[PDB]
Formats: C-alpha cells, sequence, structure tokens
C-alpha cells in the first residue's frame, strides 16, 4: 500500500505479514542498486526518503512485524542478510535510518528476549555490524556512546564487546579517552573496554596510560579477568618497556591466591600466553632474558619454569639459549626439586599438553656431566610420568629404554 | 602463500567461506599487516575465481567482495595504495568488472573533483590530509589513484570495446588538465606563505601536498602523451606541466639545500610505466617522421625534460638491482621487463655510439650531468642488472641490436674506441667519471666471453 512497500515490492523484496523470514525475487546487490537508482530517478529525490522513512516506522510499529523487517530474508536462487542491513548500506538513507533506529530502542530495555528468546538490542546493534560503510560516524560517536551510558550492565557489556566491526579509524581516538570515563565509572565495567580498546587503532601514549591504570590493579582483582586483561597487555606493550613491564608483572603475581574455575581460567591465561609468544620476539626473548639477570635470587617461582617449558616448546628457534641459561642456572644451586614438585603438582594440566617439550629437554641433560643436571632431568621423567596421561607414560619408557640401548 | 593455495579453493567451498571469513574479521582489525593481507588475500580471489563452474555463482560474490573492499578505502593510506597498484592486474585477468570497476574509483575522486571550471585548484587537497593532536598524516594517496585510472581507461579503449563513465572520464580529465595548467601555486597556497618547514604542521602538510601534486602532473603527462597522434597544443601543455613540476622539484632543492641530507624523499619513484618511457625515448630519438616531428622539435628543444626522462629510466633499472620488481603496470611479468629494458639498450646505444660528449655546447654545470653521460650510466646499470637476473635470455638481449661473442665484440669496440679517443685526445680535466664508467661497463660485459 505505502511508497515503503510498494517500492519494496518494486525492488524485488517481498514484505510478509510478521510471522516469517522476508523473500528476495533477485540477488542482493540487484534489488540494492534498483531500490537506490529508482528514488533517484522518482523526482523530488531529496524529499521522497522523508515519505520512505515515515512508511517504515509506520509499519514496524508493531514487535513481530519490526522482527520480520529485521530478520534474514528467504533467498529462492537459500538464506541470505536481513532486509534492513540490505537497507544499512544505502548510504542516502544511512544517517535518517541510524537515527530512527537508536530512537525507538528504549521501550525494549525492560521487553528483552520477548518471543523466541532474541535480544532485540542484540538484534538492532547486530544490524551495525561489518559495515562495509559508514557516512557519518560523530552522530553515530555521541549517539552510541550516550545509549550505552543509559544502557543496563548486561546489554551495555554485550554492546561494547560488538563495538569495533562498526567503528572507523575516524572515531576511533576519542572513544578511547570516553571509554576511559566509563572504566573509573564501574569496578563492574573494566575488562571488556580492554577487550575494545586492544583491538582498536589507538596512540602508543594514551595505550600506556591506560596500561599503567591496569598494571596498578593487577593483585587486586579476581582470576577469570586476567587472560582478556594480560592478553591486552601482552600487545600494549612497547618494544624498550618489555624488560620492565615482564619484571614487574613477574614480580606482582599470585598464581597461588586463585588457586573448577581455577585452573580452568589458568589454561586460558596460558593460552593467551601462547598467543602472545609465537610470534612477538621482542617480548619472549625479553622474557628468557627478564629470568635468567633474576638467576641471583633462588626465590624465582613456578612462573619462570612454567615460561621456561613454554617457550622451549613454542619456539624451534630459542632452544638452545633456553638450553644454556637453564645449564648454567641449574649449576648455582638453583632450580631445585621443591619448585619442580608443586609445579608438575597443580600446574599439570598446561604441561599435559607439552609432555615431549618435557621429555626432550630430559634427554638433552640426561647427556651431559654434573649429576646435579642428571639427578633433575631424572626427577623431571619421575614427576612427568607420574601425573600425566597413560599416552605419556608408554611415550616416557620409549623414550628411556632409548636412552639405555643407546647411550 | 594464497598465489600456490588457491586452486585448491576453486575445488572447497567451507575452506573458501572460512578464508573469506577471516578477511573480513582482518579488515576491522588494530595490528597494520590484518589490513593489508585482507585486501591482498581479496584481490587473489578477485583475480584466479573465474574469466567469465557456473558464472552465476562467482560474479555476485566477487561484486560482494568489492562492496566489502570499499571499507578499506575508508582506511589508511597504504592500504588504498595496494588497491590502486592491484586493480590493473585485475582487469587485465578478468575483464567483465570493467563497467563497476571505475565507479569505485570514480566516486572515490569525486570526493576531491571540483567540476565547476574558473575554479583554479580543481582537486580537493584538504581532504588527502589528516590533523589530529598534531599528527599530520597522509590519506588518499591520489596520485597512485590516478595513475591507476589513466592504466585501466588506456586499457580499456584499447582492448575492451574491439559506457558513460568513460566517455565522461575523458573531459573529466580535459578540465582537469587544463585547471591544472592555470594553477600557479597560490591556489595550491606554496612557496611563499608556505616555507616547507618539516618543523612546522604547515610545512609538512606542504612537503606532503607538493608530492602529490607533482605525481598528479606526471600522470596527466603519460595521459596527454598517450591520447594524441603528436598534436602540439598537448606536448605545450606537458611542457607547461613539467615547468611547474621542475619549479616544485628545484623548491624542494632550496628547502632541500639547507637541511642535512636524510631528506631521500625527494627522489620518491615516478608514476611513469617502464613502458611509456621506453615507449618516449624509443620517440625522442628515433623518430625522423615529419608528420610528428612539429612536436618532438618542441620537446627536444627542452633540455632539462629530455634529462628528467632518463634519471627516470636510471630510477626504473635500479628498481630492478635493489628489488626484483619495479612499480607500475607489467612490474612483474619479467619478459615486459626484459623487453623494457632491450629497447631503453636500443635507443641509448643509438644516442650514446652517433652523439659523443665532445660534442657538447651546454658548459660546466651541465657537464657534470651532460645527457650522453647519463645514457650511458643506464647502459652500465642494464648491463649489470641483467646478468644478474635474466641470464639465459642474453642471445635473446642482443639479437637486439652468430654466437654470443660477435655481438658482444662489436658492442665492446665502440667503448673501446670512445675511451682511447677521450686519452689521446687531452689530460687537462678529461672526464673521469665517463672513463671510470665506460671500463665499468667493460668489466661487465667481459664476463660474458
Amino acid at each position: 500500500d505505502s511508497i515503503f512497500v510498494k517500492l519494496l515490492k518494486i525492488s524485488g523484496i517481498i514484505l510478509k505479514t510478521g510471522e516469517s523470514q522476508n523473500q528476495l525475487a533477485v540477488d542482493q546487490i540487484a534489488f540494492q542498486k534498483k531500490l537506490f537508482q529508482t528514488l533517484r530517478r522518482h523526482p523530488s529525490y531529496p524529499k521522497i526518503i522523508e515519505e520512505f522513512v515515515s512508511g517504515l516506522e509506520s509499519y514496524i510499529e508493531d514487535e513481530d512485524s519490526f522482527r520480520n523487517c529485521l530478520l534474514s530474508c528467504e533467498r529462492l536462487q537459500s538464506y541470505s542478510k536481513s532486509l534492513i542491513k540490505l537497507l544499512l548500506g544505502i548510504d542516502i538513507l544511512q544517517p535518517a535510518i541510524i537515527k530512527t533506529l537508536f530512537e525507538k530502542l528504549p521501550e525494549y530495555f525492560f521487553e528483552n528476549k520477548n518471543s523466541d528468546e532474541i535480544n532485540i538490542p542484540r538484534l538492532i546493534v547486530s544490524q551495525l555490524k561489518w559495515l562495509d560503510r559508514v557516512v557519518d560516524g560523530k552522530d553515530l560517536t555521541t549517539k552510541i556512546m550516550q545509549l550505552i551510558s543509559i544502557a543496563p550492565e548486561n546489554l551495555q557489556h554485550d554492546i561494547i564487546t560488538s563495538l569495533p566491526e562498526i567503528l572507523g579509524d575516524s572515531q576511533h581516538a576519542d572513544v578511547g579517552k570516553e571509554l576511559s570515563d566509563l572504566l573509573i565509572e564501574n569496578t563492574s565495567l573494566t575488562v571488556p573496554i580492554l577487550d575494545v580498546l586492544s583491538s582498536l587503532r589507538l596512540d602508543p601514549n594514551f595505550l600506556l596510560k591506560v596500561r599503567q591504570l591496569v598494571m596498578d590493579k593487577l593483585s587486586s582483582i579476581r582470576l577469570e579477568d586476567l587472560p582478556v586483561i594480560i592478553k591486552f597487555i601482552l600487545h600494549s606493550v612497547t618494544a624498550m618497556d618489555t624488560l620492565e613491564v615482564i619484571s614487574e608483572l613477574r614480580e606482582k603475581l599470585d598464581l597461588q591466591h586463585c588457586v573448577s574455575s581455577g585452573q580452568s581460567c589458568i589454561i586460558l591465561l596460558f593460552d593467551v600466553i601462547k598467543s602472545a609468544i609465537r610470534y612477538e620476539k621482542t617480548i619472549s626473548e625479553a622474557w628468557i632474558k627478564a629470568i635468567e639477570n633474576t638467576a641471583s635470587v633462588s626465590e624465582h617461582k613456578v612462573f619462570d619454569l612454567v615460561m621456561l617449558f613454554i617457550i622451549y616448546s613454542t619456539n624451534t628457534q630459542t632452544k638452545k639459549y633456553i638450553d644454556r641459561v637453564l645449564r648454567n642456572k641449574i649449576r648455582s644451586g638453583c632450580i631445585q626439586e621443591q619448585l619442580l614438585q608443586s609445579t608438575f603438582s597443580v600446574h599439570y594440566l598446561v604441561l599435559k599438553d607439552m609432555c615431549s617439550s618435557i621429555l626432550s629437554l630430559a634427554q638433552s641433560l640426561l647427556h651431559s656431566l654434573d649429576q646435579s643436571i642428571i639427578s633433575f632431568g631424572s626427577l623431571l621423567y619421575k614427576y612427568a610420568f607420574k601425573f600425566f596421561d597413560t599416552y605419556c607414560q608408554q611415550e616416557v619408557v620409549g623414550a628411556l629404554v632409548t636412552h639405555i640401548c643407546s647411550g | 602463500l594464497l598465489k600456490a593455495v588457491q586452486p585448491l579453493l576453486k575445488v572447497s567451498m567451507s575452506m573458501r567461506d572460512c578464508l573469506i571469513l577471516v578477511l573480513r574479521k582482518a579488515m576491522f582489525a588494530n595490528q597494520l599487516d590484518a589490513r593489508k593481507s585482507a585486501v591482498a588475500g581479496f584481490l587473489l580471489l578477485l583475480k584466479n575465481f573465474k574469466v567469465l563452474y557456473n558464472s552465476v555463482a562467482n560474479e555476485t560474490f566477487c561484486l560482494e567482495i568489492m562492496d566489502s573492499l570499499r571499507r578499506c578505502l575508508s582506511q589508511q593510506a597504504d592500504v588504498r595504495l595496494m588497491l590502486y597498484e592491484g586493480f590493473y592486474d585485475v582487469l587485465r585477468r578478468n575483464s567483465q568488472l570493467a563497467n563497476s570497476v571505475m565507479q569505485t574509483l570514480l566516486s572515490q575522486l569525486k570526493q576531491f573533483y571540483e567540476p565547476e571550471p574558473d575554479l583554479l585548484p580543481p582537486l580537493k587537497l584538504e581532504a588527502c590530509i589528516l590533523t589530529q593532536g598534531d599528527q599530520i598524516s597522509l590519506q588518499e594517496p591520489l596520485d597512485y589513484l590516478l595513475c591507476c585510472i589513466q592504466h585501466c581507461l588506456a586499457w580499456y579503449k584499447n582492448t575492451v570495446i574491439p559506457e558513460a563513465f568513460y566517455e565522461d572520464l575523458d573531459d573529466i580529465l580535459e578540465s582537469i588538465t587544463n585547471r591544472m595548467i592555470k594553477s600557479e601555486l597560490e591556489d595550491f597556497e606554496l612557496d611563499k606563505s608556505a616555507d616547507f618547514s618539516q618543523s612546522t604542521s604547515i610545512g609538512i602538510k606542504n612537503n606532503i601536498s607538493a608530492f602529490l601534486v607533482m605525481g598528479v602532473c606526471e600522470v596527466l603527462i603519460e595521459y596527454n602523451f598517450s591520447i594524441s597522434s603528436f598534436s602540439k597544443n598537448r606536448f605545450e601543455d606537458i611542457l607547461s606541466l613539467f615547468m611547474c613540476y621542475k619549479k616544485l622539484s628545484d623548491i624542494l632543492n632550496e628547502k632541500a639545500g639547507k637541511a642535512k641530507t636524510k631528506m631521500a624523499n625527494k627522489t620518491s619513484d615516478s608514476l611513469l610505466s617502464m613502458k611509456f618511457v621506453s615507449s618516449l625515448l624509443t620517440a625522442l630519438f628515433r623518430d625522423s617522421i615529419q608528420s610528428h616531428q612539429e612536436s618532438l622539435s618542441v620537446l627536444r628543444s627542452s633540455n632539462e625534460f629530455m634529462r628528467y626522462a632518463v634519471n627516470v629510466a636510471l630510477q626504473k633499472v635500479q628498481q630492478l638491482k635493489e628489488t626484483g620488481h619495479v612499480s607500475g603496470p607489467d612490474g612483474q611479468n619479467p619478459e615486459k621487463i626484459f623487453q623494457n629494458l632491450c629497447d631503453l639498450t636500443r635507443v641509448l646505444l643509438w644516442r650514446y655510439t652517433s652523439i659523443p660528449t665532445s660534442v657538447e655546447e651546454s658548459g660546466k654545470k651541465e657537464k657534470g650531468k651532460s645527457i650522453s653521460l647519463l645514457c650511458l650510466e643506464g647502459l652500465q646499470k642494464i648491463f649489470s642488472a641483467v646478468q644478474q637476473f635474466y641470464q639465459p635470455k642474453i642471445q635473446q638481449f642482443l639479437r637486439a641490436l652468430v654466437s654470443v661473442t660477435q655481438r658482444t665484440a662489436f658492442q665492446i669496440r665502440q667503448f673501446q674506441r670512445s675511451l682511447l679517443n677521450l686519452l689521446s685526445s687531452q689530460e687537462e680535466d678529461f672526464n673521469s667519471k665517463e672513463a671510470l664508467l665506460l671500463v665499468t661497463v667493460l668489466t661487465s660485459l667481459s664476463k660474458l666471453l
């Protein structure tokens, strides 16, 4: 009936009632360009957009019709993107659409998961994701940050986790500042900010500021939050603050106050460490040399050796620097059994995967002289065989009989 | 990696849809290599995925990709650049897209184009710059863009036709060229209103704008030359363009004469294809055709121009010695490069041999940068670069100009007698350098005998 639904029908899309996923009679870009060019060739090209938006907003006043305008379109030639996203790529309707889209949503902050357990705020933010074009960022920037400021904890948290695909290089840095105003506002809300900010283009100076605003609040935290925090920290460092921050961190931590969410989130911490150690050698070599330089004090702890094993497994190339560091380390009356005991007593699930890493170390130890070497390499086998799988045990004995027949 | 892989992704749909998924997760990432590898992957899809399995399964899909690339175009400069560089390759491999592809860049230009004549600074140059927190940066390399446009469009007219975008673009570039002739650096606010202070945000901006300007001019030079069957008004226009270009270059020499010589950004590579340069020297030195000659007598006059348009071939071959590749179109199809190196060698031999240094009429200042000398310098660098890279095609090299050796000896003797004449002539101020690199040439040549 209306210019809205009629030009939908013309452009190759069917508008259904509000019970089922809408259809489309042509390809997506065919429909989009037919709509665009048809409005352009239609006279009063500026003011037909007003009739379009008025017809649409008058149509989506029903909850289910609104939801079906938002739901995926049904393809014949068999699913595609929704109607509303196929209008959101259209740059000329774009600002008015974004305005009205942000406008009515505060009717729904209590009418959440209405019919089929669908977060309509999550539906309406999920309209704005992987936008292949943005026409005005700063109007959206003002709107998004104020609409986050009004929103509840869980919903705005979900919105926070979905921003950086939406945002452009026009509007990263400024929102970096406003997010620190949100960072300070709540202790409940500190971590998904770090997720976002880690995933953004921001200057290293504000990044270093917020890095210190994290690092002062390291030991004042639960475990749940630390891998996503630490991931951010692992890609917050410079090339020059590497030794200082590794030392700062390593001396500051507990890993033991937290000690079945504990071992699970420590595995995720270590996965974050595995993702950052792999290529950023400016941090991995920084770490190796940050601990070899703290070989003086024999009070260096589980984390120092866990990292030795992980990094020895990780980098094929930096194996022998680790090898030589440990052969000097062991000799000083440093690394001893009791560390290895608790290491394999609690931090076993991480090294459970790194069986052959341990075994290679052991094999490389038992070859040489200095019975301290040989003693420690044997203790390694013992505890490694003890706490690990039957596959690990099978592997161990294989390796042992090999050292026997061979060496 | 993906050059290797993709023949898998002809077959698989799951891996294809996981790759493209990762490419569209990467363009919105913080680390820089995400954006660029995302573009790279995209273009390679766009390349080999079809020529135009069902074609209806691919066209829509590649269009979807290019709708995605309109995002990257909203991102930092080099990500735009990489597109602009790749698109000629795309079209040579995948013609059917042209009607779309042009528009993608046309609209990209239209944020800068000012289509009202009697407006002199005919582009928006404060759209190609970004200032925030007193950090001042380039965005939208317009120069490379125009280069892309020119190349694609010429190729279009060449092969595609044997439809309104390009019939417009003709008159677009025409109006741009005319406006460019009579914009005299105070529509750009240059040289006196600013002093290219690398300290000040404004002098920085000036530096950048100027580089862009010169690049623009270079492309327009290529276009004006390409259009005509050697019509004289366009050649006068080329000379005036070049006169403004050189004016800018010597402004920077004034500005680069004061500070220490770590501004090696002045030698920013030209936006002229190897191809066009080959064709240009071919037409300067081995053209006696009266029907064209009235125009060429205009360029042949302006020596500065003639030495610009050699220094280029030097920058191109020097790119070929430092890297395996050059910047332009067909800048990695090595046979194209081997063609263009042969067709430089040919002309420079013609020039150097026929016309030695002792016919000079310039004097002491240009005697430190005389032209025949630079023809020879390029010859030294070519011979060096070939023996390095195109070893097996050396018999092919020379039939241009029987074994390897007779060809080699006949080439040698020209330099040999040249240097002998050089020594026998004088002892007062004999051209040290000429001798030095004649010897160097012979050195290179030796290593085939």
